[PDB]
Parts: structure tokens; C-alpha cells; sequence
């Protein structure tokens, strides 16, 4: 009825009025590059790394926070487009530390995956770069905070989906820090989820740690056990032996978290 | 968060007992499906790959996710709970 | 005339001045709006 | 200049802080300015106020402003460190801030930062032992054309040479109050020299008003 | 039409207070022709407030010039049951800039009254007038005066006799440039970070508590009293079609008498700096380069500076932007390289931190700017840190980006023989 018609790289597609652009693209099974989007957290818009260009508009928009209009074209491979995010991608690795072998995050890493595909295969940044000071939030997530991107995702998980408002940023600028100010745990019952949601190494599962890659572990699908909601669950096995949790998403029991007994 | 390993079906068998070699502690198996998994373009090519070689199998219904109504503007609401107090 | 500065004021002001204006101010005002809520978190 | 909160025995969640009787009066004032429903809009006035009180703000009183406006501490702590007016140390009485962005460094704001360094003998950053002067660098503090400035606390003293800041130093030490305001001849932003505009006695009521009212 | 520009006369200032001679209480501001007839423009209508600043031709003077009339009439549009407010924009932030401050301290009741005419266009409630929390003497004064207004029943309950319920609310900001920014203002006054908001929506829509919002600069709002008052039509008999009107200007740096003036718009560079500024420093050819608005606007050289007019279209012919019209003046003593250094450095400090360009972004063109100072860099890095300016500009959340990479896209556009040779020197003395 009230669908209003835009293009995908020229290609017609009926969405809802609100639809972003981000979501458009995703009827037409294009995912556009994203850090700090998530579907199920409120919109922030800050990585800046799902600009897109509109044909016949001069400035890219945040895909992921724009509402479409009717009868525009969402150029999602112009060279506008891949310009955009390779500028953007090398700001985020700018100060990002050369951790990845130690890093937990390896091998199941967006920051890793994005700048190989959306990314510059070299670095021209010849400057020092930022070192950030660690936080102890509790004995399930480590904290490496030097990895931080700064997407907030943390923050609005807490807030909006635990209902705790004790992450927040500090300070400012290229010093702005994600954390509690204070020194604080955030022991929520569903404080294990900020892992998954964190792109990069900068929250990682203390029980976890070092013990496996993501490429040698076999994912069982099975069903949790720890009350009677029956969230879905992925076991990680490596050699036969029960590695980790992980959720696995079920719209209609745990969406895609999980507490931390299942954890 | 990327969605490109959720698009074709696959097809895989039930585990087996893994256990430890006594030498090196590596972990053995006596199972020659362990490491077998088909990918399929759909349902229905795996089901039917499954009948003529005479497997039982249990099919699961792809779960794509639903669609979200998202607002930047709900944000600062006037009156709502979907104001936040932090950016 | 206009041979003299008419702004010394400011140079017997203090710590409280603008929050005691402030809170002198306040009978002229008009009630405020309400969102319906003691805060987004009710 | 760190934003992560380490507590020490003189700053921690036990220090001692609570609003007079009187501030929490003015505090009543404060809120009354925004929607009901909205008062988080308060958070910035109120600590202020508190720094006003207390001359800075240890973590109780960032705590305090939380429990009074029903907002949680984390987003106290936000803004705390956020906004550069807020002083989460202590700071000598007298807080000198000296502008150096380009106009007042074009205009050698530098003689004006080294002067106060060689009188008081403190680098930028550093109070002085008795703990009356702290002096920083700031940004432009939005009185260019009467450059070089400073600020020491809700004063602006202007157009100044090494010679003036040292006059006002000493007066404060003394226990005077120095004026407000350009250290030369002039008065507020005009041209020295005299007056290029405004030379005119300025025109009544009702003058040039439109036909039509 | 008219061919020349400037030599304004004083009946035709509207800011007859500049420079705080006369008194700046209610009294002297009647006396010199404020709150005259407000009830009149008050039961004028929106509409006909709307025409006024529409017909006049005034634009943005925050920075970004955008025709008044037209974003004021983005209010003019039936309530939804939300309350209406009007944010003036005092945070004077930008670097060079001091105008602002003399309305506040010296015109207080120009602005008040500005409040009320412009608040009654919109059909807004009340104004909240932000101003940067190192004003203090300044918003002192601006609350004598609001004070004295609401006293004289000229705002408040039935504002100056009309019927029209209208307040006036003075908030303190706590030391951000960035708090400058309409959107990171609006949210400073909600008690958060001053983080700038992603648009849509946009202020008119959601704004201050959720609410429709208007931002307005204070030299935006102060003059809509008189542009009503004495007319629209001689407000656009000053200045180019489309740069009309009277501008205050600041002249600071290498001049010999820095100063606050108003002039009229399209008026030569040249002719401003000498006439009210005394002249360049040395003389005329020791001009070296000339910011004409703020830290901001690309900087630009002597030659470009001989015929340049200030108003909005002549600057970004010129590849710059009049910006607030705070004209630093750099002399060929000067440090060019260091001066934009300095600059960056100052943007670095006041990024909010928000969005990946300007976080990253801003902080390492400050770190290749200060070893261009030194030259210890290669040429091949020009091109580099232009290239990532370019990365900067138009994908950040707001505009602070962009003002941190057209400073820098101004000196690597008239100076790159002044860095290439100091890279040479660099490289000699160490060998
Ligand atoms: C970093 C930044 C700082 C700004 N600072 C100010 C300021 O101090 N005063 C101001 O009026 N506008 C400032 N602006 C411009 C505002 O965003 C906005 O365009 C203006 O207030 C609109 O009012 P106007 O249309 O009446 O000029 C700033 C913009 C940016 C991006
Ligand atoms: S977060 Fe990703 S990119 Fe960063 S060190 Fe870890 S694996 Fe490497
Ligand atoms: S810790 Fe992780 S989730 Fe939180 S802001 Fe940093 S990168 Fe984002
Ligand atoms: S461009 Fe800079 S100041 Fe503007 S929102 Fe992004 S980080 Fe903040
Ligand atoms: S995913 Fe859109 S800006 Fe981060
Ligand atoms: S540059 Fe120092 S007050 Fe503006
Ligand atoms: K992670």
C-alpha cells in the first residue's frame, strides 16, 4: 500500500516508509559495511564506515541512519562509495595496535575482514600511536581497551538491552575512552553479551582467553540447559572438547543473546 | 556481524566419539564422516541428495531475521523511553 | 556623551551572581511544559 | 589530565560534599527553567554550581548531582570530564588561563605565558606551592581583537604586555581585585586611537520605522 | 544598482552600541530605539515577521550563512502538541570571532527584544539563549537585562501587552568549542555530551527536549527587531543581491588597530582593514596571508586580498568563506606554517571525539602539521596530508571536520614552496 519505490544500484525495490538506507540495500542482499550499526541497538552513526553514495547528490550519507526517499538511486559500488570507506577504514587503523596474533579477536575479526574487503592493502600513517590504559569490569570480560574503536556499541547495549547505564565515555577528542569513569564491574546477568557485540578485541571472554582460533573450532547447534527458556545456543568444540558458548539467534526465545550461566 | 557464510544450505552428520591418542594425546577418530559436509543451493537439493543415498536426516528451517523498524529520531524523544541518555 | 565607558557593572560582580538572578527571575516565569513522565526512565 | 577516577583518601565516594542551604535553593531555581520530565537538562548548571561551592569537584560531588537529578552517576561522570570548565582537581585560588591560539599568538601571547612563568615560577600546568595561582593554556576565549588575553576565574584582563600581568599579579597577591578589561588606553573593542564609527549621537525611537508599523 | 560597497553611515548601524559608550540598562536601549513598537510587529503575525526577514535577504551569521527567512519558516507550521523553542546561539567559539560578545554585554535588550520577535515568528514558548560558560560578566549582564524586560512587562506573561506568553532562559555552556554546533548545542542543554546529532532529523522536526527547535546566531537574532522595525527592503539596499545587509566585523592579528566595527556587507578587504583596523602592521605590502572568517576559512595571500570583497559568494570565489567575518591578518613575519599549525592543534582539542574522520582524522593532520613546522618530512607527504583532508571533509557528523581540513587545504594551496623549503632545510642540517 504505502511502500515508496527506491533503486539498489539501479535496481527497483518496495520498502516501507522509515526503511534507511542501510536496509534497503539489504532487500536486494547487500550488506553494507558497518562498525558501530547494530539491528537490534539504537541508531549512533559515529564509525561513519556505511557512507554511501546517492546518485546525483554531491555528499555521501550514513546508510545505516538515512531514511530513503522516494525514487532514490543507493550507489552501494561507485567509486565514490569505495573511496569513502578505504578513507574511513584507514582512520580506524590508524591507531589500532598490531595485536592481531595475540589478539583473541583473529580470524573472526570485522575490523580484520572489512579492510580486506573495503579496505587499502598498506598503511601511510608514519606517526606514534595511541595507548590506552586497561579496566577490570568484572572476571568474564577482559578488557584491552587500546583495541577500542570507540563505536559504542558497548554502551548501548548496557543501557538499552541489560538496563544499566554504567558504560560511558570519558574525556574527548582522540582521547575519548569507553568505560565506568570509576573503578566498577558490570556483573549484569547478561553482561557476557557485550563481547559478541564488540567488533574488535577490545572486550574478549576472560574464560576464553587464548585457548583456540575461530577457523579450527566445529560449531555444534544445540539448545541451552540452564533454565527453562531453551536459548539457542552454538557449543565450539576443537578436538573434542567443549571450547566455548555462543549464541545463536532465535527471534522468538533469545533473539541472539544469551545469559551468562549459558555463557 | 557479516551475513555471507548464513547463505547456502549445508549438509553435515551426527558426531562421533573422539578420543586421545596414547602417544601424543592428539585427538583419534574411528568415524569417516567427521569432517563431511555438502553445501546446497536449497532444501530441497539436499533432501533429495539424502533419499538416493539413503541417509535419514533431520531437515531445519532457515531462520532469516526479521525486519526492524529503525529511527535515528526516536533517540531524543519528547516523551518516550527510547530517549537516551548518552551518544 | 560618548567619551566614557558605561559598562563597570561587571566589576562588582561575584561567584553567586548569575545564579542569584537566575533565582530571582524565576516568579516571572511561565509553568513549564510536561512530557507526561518524571524522566525517560519512568 | 587523566579521565579514569582512581580513588584517594581526599578524593573519594566518603569525601564530604553537600550543597548549603542556599545553593539548594538556587539548585530549585535551576530546574525550574526546564520541562518536567527533563531534568537531566540540569546536570551542567548544577555542577557548576557545585564547583562554585567547593572549587572543584571530587567524586562525591559528582555523586551528589546524580542522586539530586535522578540521572546515574556514569552520566554525571560524561559530562564531568567532557566539558573543560570543570575542574576534577584541585586548583589554586586564582586560576590563570592564557589564550594561545593564533590571534593571541600573532599578538605574542608567548611573552605574556613566559612573564607569569619567570614571576610565579610555575611551568603551564602546575600550581604554585602556596596554592593561590594555577596557570594553563587555553583556547581562544572569544576576545581576539583585545589580544593578548587572560582570564583568571570570570574575569578577562586584555591587551596586555609582561609588564600588566605582572601589575595584576601582585594585586592579587595583595588581596585587591584588578579591573576587568583592556590594560591599554582603550575601553572595550574599539580602534585605538579613536573611534572610526558610531562618532554620532544614536538615533531616537521611531527613527527610519517603516510605514505600516 | 550599487558598484562600491562600505563607508556606512552611523544612522544606518544597527548595533549603535558596539563599542559599550552609552548605557546598556533598559533605559539606554529605549533611548536609542529598542523595544519601540514591539507589541505593533507583535500582532503583525508570523507571517508577516517571516516576510520581513525573508524580504530582507539576511543570512546565517553562526558561520554558515544560510538564508534566515527561509530556515526560520521551517517553524511556521501547525503545533503537534509539543512545545516550540527558540535556542540562540552564543557559544562564540570560532577562533577570531568576538562580535557576539559586544551584543551580549553592550546590546543586551537588542537581543532580548530579537528573542521576542523572532520567538513570535516561530511560534515558540520561550528562547534558551546558550552562552559559553567563560562569558560569565557577559551573561551577567544579559540577565539584568532580561530581568529589567521582565519587570517592564515587556517579556513573560502577555509580552509587551500582545497576549503572547514568551520567556527568556540564559544557559551556561562549560568550556566546548564543539558546544557551538547547533545539534552538539541542543544536546548540551539536555545535560550530555556536547555531541553534535546526525540529520535527519532536523531541529525544526526534533530538536531541544525532542521539541521543534530553531538555532539562531546571536547577530541572526539581534537585528530581526530592526529589520522589522525599519523594514526589510532597507535592510537589502546594503551589500550584493544575496550578501545583503550590514556585518560586524573583527579585525585582530598583525594590525595596527585591532577592533570590533560594523561595515557593510561586500565591502573590499583591503578598504576594511585600513580604514577601521588602522592598516596592516609594516604597512600594506608586509601582508602576508588574511583569514576573512574565523579559524575555519581557508586562508588566503596578499594578491588574492588586493580586490576580494567580504560577503559570501566573493569569498567562495576566492576558495575561501566569510564565515563569522573574523579577519585575522598575518604579516610576513609571520610563521605561516606554525599560525595553521596552531590551528589544527586547536581543532584536535576540540573535537568531541564522536566520529571516526574527525577523531582519527583530525588528530593526525596535527601531528604532520607540527613536523611540518620543523620540516622533518618528506614532500611527498603534501599530497598525502591533503589526501587525507579530503578523507575528512563531507563524512563526518558535522561540520567541525570540514573546518579542520580547509585550513589545511588553504596553506598547501598558497604555500607549498614554504613547506617543500623547509623540508629541504630540514634535511641539509642533517646530514
Ligand atoms: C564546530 C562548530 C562550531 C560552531 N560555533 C558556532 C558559534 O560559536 N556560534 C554560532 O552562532 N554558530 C556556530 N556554529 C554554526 C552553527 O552550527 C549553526 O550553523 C548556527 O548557529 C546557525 O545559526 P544562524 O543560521 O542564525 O547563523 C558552529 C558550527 C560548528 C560546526
Ligand atoms: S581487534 Fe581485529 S584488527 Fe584489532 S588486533 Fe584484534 S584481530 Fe587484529
Ligand atoms: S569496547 Fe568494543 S563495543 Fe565498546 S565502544 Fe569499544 S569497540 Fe565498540
Ligand atoms: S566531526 Fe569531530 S566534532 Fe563533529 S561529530 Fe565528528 S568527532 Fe565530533
Ligand atoms: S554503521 Fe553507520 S556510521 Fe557506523
Ligand atoms: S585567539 Fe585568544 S581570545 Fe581568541
Ligand atoms: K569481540
Amino acid at each position: 500500500s504505502n511502500l515508496i519505490e527506491v533503486f539498489v544500484d539501479g535496481q527497483s525495490v518496495m520498502v516501507e516508509p522509515g526503511t534507511t538506507v542501510l536496509q534497503a540495500c539489504e532487500k536486494v542482499g547487500m550488506q553494507i559495511p558497518r562498525f558501530c550499526y547494530h539491528e537490534r541497538l539504537s541508531v549512533a552513526g559515529n564509525c561513519r564506515m556505511c557512507l554511501v553514495e546517492i546518485e546525483k547528490a554531491p555528499k555521501v550519507v550514513a546508510a545505516c541512519a538515512m531514511p530513503v526517499m522516494k525514487g532514490w538511486n543507493i550507489l552501494t559500488n561507485s567509486e565514490k562509495t569505495k573511496k569513502a570507506r578505504e578513507g574511513v577504514m584507514e582512520f580506524l587503523l590508524a591507531n589500532h595496535p598490531l595485536d592481531c596474533p595475540i589478539c583473541d579477536q583473529g580470524g573472526e575479526c570485522d575490523l580484520q575482514d572489512q579492510s580486506m574487503m573495503f579496505g587499502s592493502d598498506r598503511s601511510r600513517f608514519l606517526e606514534g600511536k595511541r595507548a590506552v590504559e586497561d579496566k577490570n569490569i568484572g572476571p568474564l570480560v577482559k578488557t584491552i581497551m587500546t583495541r577500542c574503536i570507540q563505536c559504542t556499541r558497548c554502551i548501548r547495549f548496557a543501557s538499552e538491552i541489560a538496563g544499566v547505564d554504567d558504560l560511558g565515555t570519558t574525556g574527548r577528542g582522540n582521547d575519548m575512552q569507553v568505560g565506568t569513569y570509576i573503578e566498577k564491574m558490570f556483573m549484569s546477568e547478561l553482561s557476557g553479551n557485550i563481547i559478541d557485540i564488540c567488533p574488535v578485541g577490545a572486550l574478549t571472554s576472560k574464560p576464553y582467553a587464548f585457548t583456540a582460533r575461530p577457523w579450527e573450532t566445529r560449531k555444534t547447534e544445540s539448545i541451552d540447559v540452564m533454565d527453562a527458556v531453551g536459548s539457542n545456543i552454538v557449543v565450539s568444540t576443537r578436538t573434542g572438547e567443549v571450547m566455548r558458548i555462543l549464541p545463536r539467534m532465535h527471534e522468538d526465545i533469545n533473539e541472539e543473546w544469551i545469559s551468562d550461566k549459558t555463557r | 556481524s557479516g551475513v555471507n557464510n548464513t547463505k547456502k544450505w549445508k549438509m553435515e552428520f551426527d558426531t562421533r566419539e573422539r578420543w586421545e591418542n596414547p602417544l601424543m594425546g592428539w585427538a583419534s577418530t574411528a568415524d569417516p564422516l567427521s569432517n563431511l559436509v555438502l553445501t546446497f543451493s536449497t532444501k530441497e537439493d539436499a533432501v533429495a541428495f539424502a533419499e538416493k543415498n539413503g541417509w535419514s536426516y533431520d531437515v531445519e528451517e532457515r531462520k532469516v531475521p526479521k525486519p526492524k523498524s529503525k529511527s535515528y529520531g526516536a533517540n531524543f524523544s519528547w516523551n518516550k523511553r527510547t530517549r537516551v541518555s548518552t551518544k | 556623551d560618548n567619551t566614557t565607558y558605561k559598562n563597570l557593572q561587571h566589576h562588582d560582580y561575584s561567584t553567586y551572581t548569575f545564579l542569584d538572578l537566575n533565582l530571582d527571575l524565576s516568579k516571572f516565569r511561565m509553568p513549564q511544559p510536561s512530557s507526561g513522565r518524571e524522566s525517560p526512565r519512568h | 589530565a587523566l579521565f579514569v577516577h582512581r580513588d584517594t583518601p581526599e578524593n573519594n565516594p566518603e569525601t564530604p560534599f553537600d550543597f548549603t542551604p542556599e545553593n539548594y535553593k538556587r539548585i530549585e531555581a535551576i530546574v525550574k527553567n526546564y520541562p518536567e520530565g527533563h531534568k537531566a537538562a540540569a546536570v551542567l548548571p548544577v555542577l557548576d554550581l557545585a564547583q562554585r561551592q567547593n572549587g572543584w569537584l571530587p567524586i562525591s560531588a559528582m555523586n551528589k548531582v546524580a542522586e539530586i537529578l535522578q540521572v546515574p552517576p556514569m552520566r554525571v561522570y560524561e559530562v564531568a570530564t567532557f566539558y573543560t570548565m570543570y575542574n576534577r582537581k584541585p586548583v589554586g585560588k586564582y586560576h590563570i588561563q592564557v589564550c594561545t591560539t593564533t590571534p593571541c599568538m600573532l599578538r605574542n601571547s608567548d611573552s605574556i605565558l613566559e612573564a607569569i612563568q619567570k614571576k610565579l615560577g610555575i611551568k603551564v600546568g602546575e600550581t604554585t606551592p602556596d596554592k593561590l595561582f594555577t596557570l594553563i593554556e587555553v583556547e581562544c576565549l572569544g576576545a581576539c581583537v583585545n589580544a593578548p588575553m587572560v582570564q583568571i576565574n570570570d574575569n578577562y584582563y586584555e591587551d596586555l604586555t609582561p609588564k600588566d600581568i605582572e601589575e595584576i599579579i601582585d594585586e592579587l597577591k595583595a588581596g585587591k581585585i584588578p579591573k576587568p578589561g583592556p590594560r591599554s588606553g582603550r575601553f572595550s573593542c574599539e580602534p585605538a586611537g579613536g573611534l572610526t564609527s558610531l562618532t554620532e549621537p544614536p538615533k531616537g525611537p521611531g527613527f527610519g520605522v517603516q510605514a505600516g508599523l | 544598482k550599487k558598484t562600491s560597497f562600505g563607508s556606512l553611515k552611523d544612522e544606518d548601524r544597527i548595533f549603535t552600541n558596539l563599542y559599550g559608550r552609552h548605557d546598556w540598562r533598559l533605559k539606554g536601549a529605549q533611548s536609542r530605539g529598542d523595544w519601540y513598537k514591539t507589541k505593533e510587529i507583535l500582532l503583525k503575525g508570523p507571517d508577516w515577521i517571516l516576510g520581513e526577514v525573508k524580504t530582507s535577504g539576511l543570512r546565517g551569521r553562526g558561520g554558515a550563512g544560510f538564508p534566515t527567512g527561509l530556515k526560520w519558516s521551517f517553524m511556521n507550521k501547525p503545533s503537534d502538541g509539543r512545545p516550540k523553542y527558540l535556542v540562540v546561539n552564543a557559544d562564540e567559539g570560532e577562533p577570531g570571532t568576538c562580535k557576539d560578545r559586544e551584543i551580549i554585554r553592550h546590546d543586551p535588550h537588542k537581543l532580548v527584544e530579537g528573542c521576542l520577535v523572532g520567538g513570535r515568528a516561530m511560534g515558540a514558548r520561550a528562547a534558551y539563549i546558550y552562552i559559553r560558560g567563560e562569558f560569565y560578566n557577559e551573561a551577567s549582564n544579559l540577565q539584568v537585562a532580561i530581568r529589567e524586560a521582565y519587570e517592564a512587562g515587556l517579556i513573560g506573561k502577555n509580552a509587551c501587552g500582545s497576549g503572547y506568553d514568551f520567556d527568556v532562559f540564559v544557559v551556561r555552556g562549560a568550556g566546548a568549542y564543539i558546544c557551538g554546533e547547533e545539534t552538539a548545542l541542543i544536546e548540551s542543554i539536555e545535560g550530555k555530551q556536547g555531541k553534535p546529532r546526525l540529520k535527519p532529523p532536523f531541529p525544526a522536526d526534533v530538536g531541544v527536549f525532542g521539541c521543534p527547535t530553531t538555532v539562531a546566531n546571536v547577530e541572526t537574532v539581534a537585528v530581526s527587531p530592526t529589520i522589522c522595525r525599519r523594514g526589510g527592503a532597507w535592510f537589502a539596499s546594503f551589500g550584493r543581491e544575496r550578501n545583503s545587509g550590514t556585518k560586524l566585523f573583527n579585525i585582530s592579528g598583525h594590525v595596527n588597530n585591532p577592533c570590533t566595527v560594523e561595515e557593510e556587507m561586500s565591502v573590499p578587504l583591503k578598504e576594511l582593514i585600513e580604514k577601521h583596523a588602522g592598516g596592516v602592521t609594516g604597512g600594506w605590502d608586509n601582508l602576508l596571508a588574511v583569514i576573512p572568517g574565523g579559524s575555519s576559512t581557508p586562508l588566503i595571500p596578499k594578491s588574492v586580498c588586493e580586490t576580494v570583497l567580504m560577503d559570501f559568494d566573493a569569498l567562495i570565489q576566492a576558495q575561501t568563506g566569510l564565515g563569522t567575518a573574523a579577519v585575522i591578518v598575518m604579516d610576513r613575519s609571520t610563521d605561516i606554517v606554525k599560525a595553521i599549525a596552531r590551528l589544527i592543534e586547536f581543532y584536535k582539542h576540540e573535537s568531541c571525539g564522536q566520529c571516526t574522520p574527525c577523531r582519527e582524522g583530525v588528530d593526525w593532520m596535527n601531528k604532520v602539521m607540527a613536523r611540518f613546522v620543523r620540516g622533518d618530512a618528506r614532500p611527498a607527504e603534501i599530497d598525502s596530508l591533503w589526501e587525507i583532508s579530503k578523507q575528512i571533509e563531507g563524512h563526518t557528523i558535522c561540520a567541525l571536520g570540514d573546518g579542520a581540513a580547509w585550513p589545511v587545504q588553504g596553506l598547501i594551496r598558497h604555500f607549498r614552496p614554504e613547506l617543500e623549503e623547509r623540508m629541504q632545510q630540514f634535511a641539509q642540517q642533517h646530514q
